[PDB]
């Protein structure tokens, strides 16, 4: 599988940035999460990025550590998380799944087993939150050896040795965090980039794929949805479908 | 690249995001830079001295040792300015801080006395000093809260998570990582991302090198063995470091056993956790089966750090250190006897390296042993938990 070599080149073919929600799995429980995860991909998601509850996600801010809690007092468990996974890609075989993950739960049960896991339930690429480039040599080394992409985030002041090693390093695309480096990037043949962090209205999905990104990721925005509709499942999805559209309408050519 | 080695064995690193790694860099610069600085060395011994109250105390304690063969002395820790170790690397980070032009420092704190110990290092080097501290912990050490706002910190109460120490922690980070140009990070011990678990245990080394010069002076020869109670891991590192190379000097550090290491009840991951990566750094921790982070459990909140620094878990699989546990009945016992036979209140983190001694003399009394404890800290704070169990009783 190169699910994400294949998506860019179907988009670029079409003139089009990718628009890719981030959500937890299994928030705000495991059946309504699955439908969550429906209703980006019927909206036009064209990549899905999936967050695993972890007792201490330092680098998310309220609204997805409000997540990682709702999950939590629903049970989800990584386990149940794979589980998910396997249904969402049998359901969905082309769309590229990226995880989100914290290091602690990587290397818990070893980090050739986690990875091994990631292929066998059909995911493309993990960005592990707390393993700098620097210090990433066993997860993306497992990574690679079990078609998984590892994805690193390239900061918006990154020197230019990061630059380097995150276009050497990293594969399927290169997190962008919110024209310099994108040309940088470009010229040093790394992965697409996918611009993330503060995307949250049409006009910055737009003005992502202008400033040359291959598309953008969304997750606060999408998250907040859940937190307001918890009382109202069906308007929930309703207003999801309406954000995910209009989103990805404004990555279009 | 690094400067140093961030790992001890396979334990250490620098497990955090990216956008922190600049920060964490800049500060092993300024740190090396730093240790070579006869300038900032000369600083540094002058707080010490003057302010801090260094060298403190080796106290014999013959009334506890009395018909056995165990010579003891306490390194006497709890007579240090603020009444615990915990004021010695404060101050070397606050320096650092202004060697590296921050005018402001972020710390955590769980039981709060790093919090203190933060906030009088930030008054008297003028740094504007903000604290995070898990809500759950604000409520249950109100006497250390107002110590830090009577200094002048801004004490945040921490919502997020479980509102303890963890999630203080968690908070401190995110806070530098947007504000490290103009902020310092003081963490509390010997543990976390390099370069923290080096620059502590070098900020906490004159314990081990005035211990040594002390029992030289006194004794003529060294140490049989050094003890000290390991939360995080700054106090014994700082007892520890300059025998580490005197082979014949063991090192034994005592890990919190709370209600017994059976019940599941305790502060042990050294010993009885399992290696994970978290708090920036691969290290033994208490954590569930499927990799979330747990707490530890100890009668003694300055012992709930739910894991442990890098180098003690290092100096353990080399067999260099030896690590124990002792219970929060045995610390107790431990703290009534140092009160009634040397007149010294112990803290309840300190009396766990004194049960431990106790129990090398009284398991083996016609052993020849001579032992230092490290008494890291005071014990008044503990005085109404320790008034409250006794009463129920
Ligand atoms: O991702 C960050 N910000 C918001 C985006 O995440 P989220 O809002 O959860 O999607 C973010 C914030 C801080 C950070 O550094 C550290 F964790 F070390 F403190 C790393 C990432
Ligand atoms: O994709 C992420 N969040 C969703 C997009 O951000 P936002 O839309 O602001 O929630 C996201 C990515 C990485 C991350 O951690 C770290 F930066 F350290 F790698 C935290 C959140
Ligand atoms: O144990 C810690 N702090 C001591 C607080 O002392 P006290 O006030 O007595 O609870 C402590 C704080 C931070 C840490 O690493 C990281 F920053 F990454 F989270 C590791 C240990
Ligand atoms: C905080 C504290 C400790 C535990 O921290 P370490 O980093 O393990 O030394 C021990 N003793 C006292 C008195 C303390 O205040
Ligand atoms: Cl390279
Ligand atoms: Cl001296
Ligand atoms: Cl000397
Ligand atoms: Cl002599
Ligand atoms: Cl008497
Ligand atoms: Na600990």
């Amino acid at each position: 599988m190169e699910r994400y070599e294949n998506l860019f080149a179907q988009l670029n073919d079409r003139r089009e940035g990718a628009f890719v929600p981030f959500v937890t799995l299994g928030d705000p429980g495991i059946e309504q999460s699955l439908k969550i995860i429906d209703t980006l991909i019927d909206a036009g998601a064209d990549a899905l990025e999936l967050g695993v509850p972890f007792s201490d996600p330092l680098a998310d801010g309220p609204t997805i550590q409000n997540a990682n809690l709702r999950a939590f007092a629903a049970g989800v468990t990584p386990a149940q998380c794979f589980e998910m996974l396997a249904l969402i890609r049998e359901k969905h075989p082309t769309i590229p799944i990226g995880l989100l993950m914290y290091a602690n739960l990587v290397f818990n049960n070893g980090i050739d087993a986690f990875y091994a896991r990631c292929e066998q339930v059909g995911v493309d690429s993990v960005l592990v939150a707390d393993v700098p480039v620097e210090e990433s040599a066993p997860f993306r080394q497992a990574a690679l050896r079990h078609n998984i992409a590892p994805i690193f985030i390239c900061p918006p002041n990154a020197d230019d040795d990061l630059l380097r090693q995150v276009a050497s390093y990293g594969r399927g695309y290169t997190y962008l965090l919110s024209h310099h480096l994108i040309e940088k990037l470009k010229e040093y043949h790394a992965a697409p980039a996918l611009q993330g962090f503060g995307i949250s209205s049409p006009e910055q999905v737009s003005a992502a794929v202008r400033a040359g990104a291959a598309g953008a990721i969304s997750g606060s925005a999408i998250v907040k949805i859940i937190e307001k509709n918890l009382a109202s499942p069906k308007q929930m999805l309703a207003e999801l479908r309406s954000f995910v559209s209009a989103m990805k309408a404004a990555s279009r050519a | 690249t690094t400067l140093l080695n961030p790992y001890f064995g396979e334990f250490g690193g620098m497990y955090v995001p990216q956008i922190l790694m600049p920060a964490l860099n800049q500060l092993e610069e300024a740190f090396v830079s730093a240790q070579k600085d006869p300038e900032f060395q000369a600083q540094f011994a002058d707080l010490l001295k003057n302010y801090a109250g260094r060298p403190t105390a080796l106290t014999k304690c013959q009334n506890i040792t009395a018909g056995t063969r165990t010579t003891l002395y306490l390194k006497r820790e709890d007579l240090l300015h603020g009444g615990a170790h915990k004021t010695n690397q404060v101050l070397g980070q606050a320096l650092l801080a202004k060697r590296m032009g921050k005018s402001e420092i972020i710390a955590e704190t769980g039981a709060g006395q790093h919090g203190v110990a933060s906030a009088l290092a930030s008054a008297l080097l003028g740094l504007k000093c903000r604290i995070y501290m898990g809500a759950k912990d604000v409520e249950r050490q109100s006497p250390n809260v107002f110590r830090m706002r009577l200094m002048g910190a801004e004490v945040i109460p921490v919502h997020s998570g479980s509102a303890t120490l963890k999630d203080a922690c968690n908070e401190a980070l995110r806070d530098w990582s947007g504000s490290y140009e103009t902020a310092h990070y003081m963490l509390g011990t010997a543990a976390g991302p390099h370069p923290y678990p080096t620059i502590v245990r070098e900020f906490q080394r004159m314990i081990g090198e005035e211990t040594k010069a002390q029992i030289l002076d006194k004794e003529g020869r060294l140490p049989d063995a050094v003890i000290a109670c390991v939360g995080g891991g700054s106090n014994a590192i700082g007892m520890f470091a300059d025998f580490i190379n005197d082979t014949s000097v063991g090192l034994i550090g005592v890990e919190p056993g709370g209600h017994g290491i059976e019940t599941g009840e305790h502060g042990a991951p050294l010993k009885h956790g399992r290696v994970g990566i978290y708090f920036g750094m691969k290290a033994p921790m208490m954590q569930t089966a499927d990799g979330q982070i747990e707490e530890s459990y100890s009668i003694s909140a300055g012992l709930d750090f739910p894991s442990v620094g890098p180098q003690h878990a290092y100096l353990n699989s080399i067999g260099r250190a030896d690590y124990v546990s002792i219970t929060d009945d045995e610390a107790l016992e431990a703290f009534k006897t140092l009160c009634r036979h040397e007149g010294i209140i112990p803290a309840l983190e300190s009396s766990h390296a004194l049960a431990h001694a106790l129990k090398m003399m009284r398991e083996q009394p016609e052993k020849e042993q001579l032992l230092v404890v490290n008494l890291s800290g005071r014990g008044d704070k503990d005085i109404f938990t320790v008034h409250d169990i006794l009463k129920a009783r």
